[PDB]
DNA sequence: TCGAGAATCCCGGTGCCGAGGCCGCTCAATTGGTCGTAGACAGCTCTAGCACCGCTTAAACGCACGTACGCGCTGTCCCCCGCGTTTTAACCGCCAAGGGGATTACTCCCTAGTCTCCAGGCACGTGTCAGATATATACATCCGA
DNA sequence: TCGGATGTATATATCTGACACGTGCCTGGAGACTAGGGAGTAATCCCCTTGGCGGTTAAAACGCGGGGGACAGCGCGTACGTGCGTTTAAGCGGTGCTAGAGCTGTCTACGACCAATTGAGCGGCCTCGGCACCGGGATTCTCGA
């Protein structure tokens, strides 16, 4: 049928990307080589591995890439900012030593804004350094965080560099209901993942002057990652000695669906891969039988998928999977006219056999 | 049956703010009930004689703050003082 | 046979030792060395268990710090073993004596 | 079962002496230092001990409470932490 | 008509008691008579004391994989800082352990 | 021919005498100047009684005299008899200051 | 303002200090180490003399209020009040 | 008719005064109430020990023929006992000086 | 004028029995002011502590016994025990 | 084993300033009662310390071997001592100005003391989950050839 | 440099007991009120801290020659680490007793408190003799021949 086409498709994709995958990790490491060398309060920084499938990264063009370099910082403390947890300011407990970051204080605050002006000025001068293959910076956007490289061999590629803190404390108390597969992986797992460190990640609020440049947001980019990778109740599952499921080609139709629709009609601007992996971990956690994802039942299984969002559609509410007060699907964020065009463009595909695979 | 008060709770409830799923084991209740007893005995008696010394016959919050300015060490002092302080402010605002 | 180069076994016993928390000292012996003692002070006392506990954990601290403080002055003069001078010199810095 | 005691320091046997030793971080041990160490513990027991009994003695008992050995080692600037306070 | 009761922690914003330490600050024959806001202050500062301990020791203790807290976990928290180990140098803990720790010399070459 | 001791007289002679009388040993004008300097950092403008200099200077002569015992001590330990940094720091760190 | 005061404790009061405790070849770098120790030493007890000072609203640091701050420490010192 | 005045030093046999010994302990915040009994003891210990440091500084002072008493004479009479020694081991006397003491290796062959 | 309190007469008195012709210079009065104040510091702290143990509270002879028994290291001790009973039945006569 | 020299002890005489005693006088210690509670003492209950017995086996004791470290001896060379001469700043004596400590009055608000009433915290009981334990691996480290 | 031997970290499966949580109840903490004494504030007195000038000699600073002590190297011997085999007694589980810790209930004596009285001790004078200092002589201890 057109979905095992577009599914053959998909996977035929990688091959058009793989070498420009090659060359941004070979110009990506040179940096981290470049960055661990100098002496600086980035010394420490690495690469954050979150998966460079079409199932890990975002909706992106194929050569555009995004990596995510981690820093270590010691004993930091969280002040919510929304009433859901949305956003979270960062401070600063005791230290014995005498802080390395005392500089980039701004009051109490850790300002990111100095900590991306200094970030993009060490990249720009390492980046200058970089004689064999003709990298530079592109123009600071106004509004966007990351750092992005240009980098031209002979075809313009573009990395977004985005700096993200690391923090090895307890995880923030609002996630205590988090992360509900006690039943789906057991409570051990549940448990070792827990015991695992955190992320943040620069991101300005749209609530006016007052703290821009000064909110963070969570990242659990690991939890996802191995979660995605280790999804079966059986420990063999889409292992060489176990049965494939359609967790994660449901998952690869439904991104494709979303990116094809936002290609054709800009007004869906406002939604991202997020809500689509974040309603596909709910269909995980309710579903969590192998048997109720076996491939013979792929396009029945997507269609139970579908049927699902479009009553999230409907009540416009989806709560975030690790934040539970957080929903996606506010107001705020999506205007209702949106999600009603969204419905209407799903109920077409849906009965005209999804011609915009074609 | 006589019965008696220690400072179990209060440690629990504190414990449960800042590790939001550990448990701790009644050895280590009993070493955090010893060290509170210590510590407060260690600033009130050092109050005490401040209040003596200048032929005071009150204790007030200040001779608590030099207390504490004296008895920690280095910038737990700092911390310790500026959360004092902040408390008795909320108190007094109400 | 497969005997071990003298200066081994040592090493590999302070890297467990250093890293167990019970105590070293047998209890039996140590209980009638207590009662021993007490007798002096006052005749027919009885103990309850605590106490005999809590007088083991004073005696072991106290004999650590004692030999921690040893190995320091013995390898100061240039050696490897300790000697009753050392430990002797050891507490009389202490002020102890 | 009155029972006098008597030689009862030798039971701090050489192995005690060696763990003891090991615990501190020492490497090679003479043939010595048993003796010093047996005399070093009998002056501190008998520093403690006296301690406590008087404390006990002050409030007619005769069961030596831990509590009390507790107040007799927080006199000499060894406070212990752990069993009851 | 009696308003509700409502505590003094509650108004506050503590957690220690502050009507316990007042008790004890009176019946304690520190001096003839206690004012009324030293009791806030040293709830404040024992708070915030016992919250920097169990934090550092909870760190510790999520290390090595395990759920409670147990004498050791402590020990190692208390030894390893630079000011509390200066407020503690005096005091033995119970089932403490020591730190790891052998000299450089002995170490075969 | 001048007549001259041998290394190690003067030394014995000096011992004998200072180890008898009891006036301070630390010119007084430099230790107040010293006094003053280091509280420069903690308060501005402080006037310290006399009596006060005086206390302070004797609290620092005894501290030093028993370093310097314990000191010598550490050093003829060690088959020497000259004293050396590493056998002040040894004391300062068995004696727990340290 | 001053500066460079720590060099008043001159060669000489050292080679005395020492004479009096019994020593008798003092080396060469004794003196470099000896002025930090105290130097140490003198702050923290001049830190505690002023916060007792401060608390008490004055401007005069009085003998009592060194003495105390010695008896802080365990320094007992008779012989001024 | 209120019979003479007897000071209650008088009735006890002692030296050292029991009203200023009452007083200091009644006003010091040591406990609620002080028994009628204790001053007696505190005076009389007192006084024993005062006793014994001045009888062996004026033993030291006659010793090399001067009338009075200077610190240097207290410090002598303490530092050489084996008890007193160790009750005022951590106090310095001002003005006191040491006690004459040269190690044995140092001394020439 | 304020005017103070000390134990100079006192210490002068029992320095007159027991060296009859010797005097005293006034630091050593210093000295030995201090020095009295120091002992019945140290000997009133114990005996409170002592009796807020046993959840009394009052001060009677025995605890003062009991804190010189604890502190006075040695025969010092038998001989101010004696010296203080001997003295607390001569009073207690009349 | 002795002269020669340099440093210390002994001793006789002078000057002063600090210890010792005297005189008001005022404020704390005594005498004399009253009372309301804390400590003394008897009597009862029930926990916890002591004494004992058999056994299962982990730790202590004893002996052999030999290798690495403690100790003594020699040589050497550079750093610290002793002394003389110059140069610097501590000391002592005397003014001179004024910030600040110490004392007095007075008046007001904050804390002690009571009485009532109601909820926070402690003793008790219970059920299940974290950790201790046993067994089989898989990997890291030391030692001779 | 390598392979063999040993020791340690890891994963899995199973039990069991202690800790996290309800539940009932009780006593001490909070609310409302009243009284009075400590402390805060303003004003005045005078003392003792800082500041400076100028002369005097004691001590610091610099430089020089050389005797001796720190240090490295080597060689030798005994004594303490390692391992194996044997013998002692420590845990451990379980009884069984009773001494004394702890609690409750009366009831008497004694320490706080108050009011009037008066003499011990403190501050402020005076005064002379114990000691610091000078200077000369005798005694002793160190060094080279
Ligand atoms: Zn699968």
């Amino acid at each position: 049928d057109k979905l095992k086409k577009v599914l053959d498709k998909l996977r035929l994709k990688r091959k058009d990307i793989s070498e420009a995958a090659e060359t941004v990790n070979k110009v990506v490491e040179r940096l981290l080589r470049r960055m661990q060398k100098r002496e600086s309060e980035f010394k420490g920084v690495e690469q954050l591995n979150t998966g460079s499938y079409y199932e890990h990264v975002k909706i992106s063009a194929p050569n555009e890439f995004d990596v995510m370099f981690k820093l270590e910082v010691p004993r930091i403390e969280l002040q919510e900012y929304y009433e859901t947890g949305a956003f979270y300011l960062v401070k600063f407990k005791r230290i014995p030593r005498g802080n390395p970051l005392s500089h980039f204080l701004e009051g109490e605050v850790l300002s990111a804004t100095k900590m991306l002006s200094k970030f993009r000025k060490i990249i720009k001068e390492e980046v200058k350094e970089i004689k064999d293959i003709d990298v530079s910076v592109e123009k600071e956007k106004p509004g966007s965080p990351a750092v992005t490289l240009l980098i031209r061999n002979p075809e313009e590629i573009s990395v977004d560099i985005i700096l993200a803190l690391e923090s090895k404390g307890s995880w923030p108390i609002s996630t205590k209901e988090g992360l509900p597969i006690q039943g789906w992986l057991g409570t051990k797992v549940r448990t070792n993942l827990r015991r695992e460190p955190f992320y943040l990640v620069p991101k300005n609020a749209k609530d006016g002057n007052s703290f821009q440049g000064e909110t963070w947001r969570l990242s659990f980019s690991h939890t996802e990652k191995y979660i995605l990778n280790n999804h079966g109740i059986e420990k063999t599952c889409c292992e060489s000695s176990g049965a494939k499921c359609c967790r994660k080609e449901c998952l690869k139709l439904m991104k494709y669906l979303l990116e094809q629709l936002k290609k054709e009609f800009q007004e869906l601007d406002a939604f991202c891969s997020y809500h689509v992996k974040t309603a596909i971990f709910h269909m995980w956690t309710q579903d969590p039988q192998d048997s109720q994802w076996d491939p013979r039942n792929l396009s029945s299984c997507f269609d139970k998928l579908l049927a699902f969002f479009l009553e999230c559609l409907r009540t416009e509410k989806l709560d975030h999977y690790f934040i539970p007060k957080f929903n996606l699907f506010s107001q705020e964020l999506i205007d209702r006219k949106s999600k009603e065009f969204l419905s209407k463009k799903i109920e077409y595909e849906r009965n005209n056999g999804f011609p915009i695979f074609d | 049956r006589s019965r008696k008060e220690s400072y179990s709770v209060y440690v629990y409830k504190v414990l449960k703010q800042v590790h939001p799923d550990t448990g701790i084991s009644s050895k280590a209740m009993g070493i955090m009930n010893s060290f509170v007893n210590d510590i407060f005995e260690r600033i009130a008696g050092e109050a005490s004689r401040l209040a003596h010394y200048n032929k005071r016959s009150t204790i007030t919050s200040r001779e608590i703050q030099t207390a504490v300015r004296l008895l920690l060490p280095g910038e737990l002092a700092k911390h310790a003082v500026s959360e004092g302080t902040k408390a008795v402010t909320k108190y007094t605002s109400s | 046979p497969h005997r071990y180069r003298p200066g081994t076994v040592a090493l590999r016993e302070i890297r467990r030792y250093q890293k167990s928390t019970e105590l070293l000292i047998r209890k039996l012996p140590f209980q009638r060395l207590v009662r021993e003692i007490a007798q002096d002070f006052k005749t027919d006392l009885r103990f309850q268990s605590s106490a005999v506990m809590a007088l083991q954990e004073a005696s072991e601290a106290y004999l650590v710090g004692l030999f921690e403080d040893t190995n320091l002055c013995a390898i100061h003069a240039k050696r490897v073993t300790i000697m009753p001078k050392d430990i002797q010199l050891a507490r009389r810095i202490r002020g102890e004596r | 079962h009155r029972k006098v005691l008597r030689d009862n320091i030798q039971g701090i046997t050489k192995p005690a002496i060696r763990r003891l030793a090991r615990r501190g971080g020492v490497k090679r041990i003479s043939g010595l230092i048993y003796e010093e160490t047996r005399g070093v513990l009998k002056v501190f027991l008998e520093n403690v001990i006296r301690d406590a009994v008087t404390y006990t003695e002050h409030a007619k008992r005769k069961t030596v409470t831990a509590m009390d050995v507790v107040y007799a080692l927080k006199r000499q600037g060894r406070t212990l932490y752990g069993f009851g306070g | 008509a009696r308003a509700k009761a409502k505590t003094r922690s509650s108004r506050a914003g503590l957690q220690f008691p502050v009507g316990r330490v007042h008790r004890l600050l009176r019946k304690g024959n520190y001096a003839e008579r206690v004012g009324a806001g030293a009791p806030v202050y040293l709830a404040a500062v024992l708070e915030y004391l016992t919250a920097e301990i169990l934090e550092l020791a909870g760190n510790a203790a999520r290390d090595n994989k395990k759920t409670r807290i147990i004498p050791r976990h402590l020990q190692l928290a208390i030894r390893n800082d630079e000011e509390l180990n200066k407020l503690l140098g005096k005091v033995t803990i119970a089932q403490g352990g020591v730190l790891p720790n052998i000299q450089a010399v002995l170490l075969p070459k």
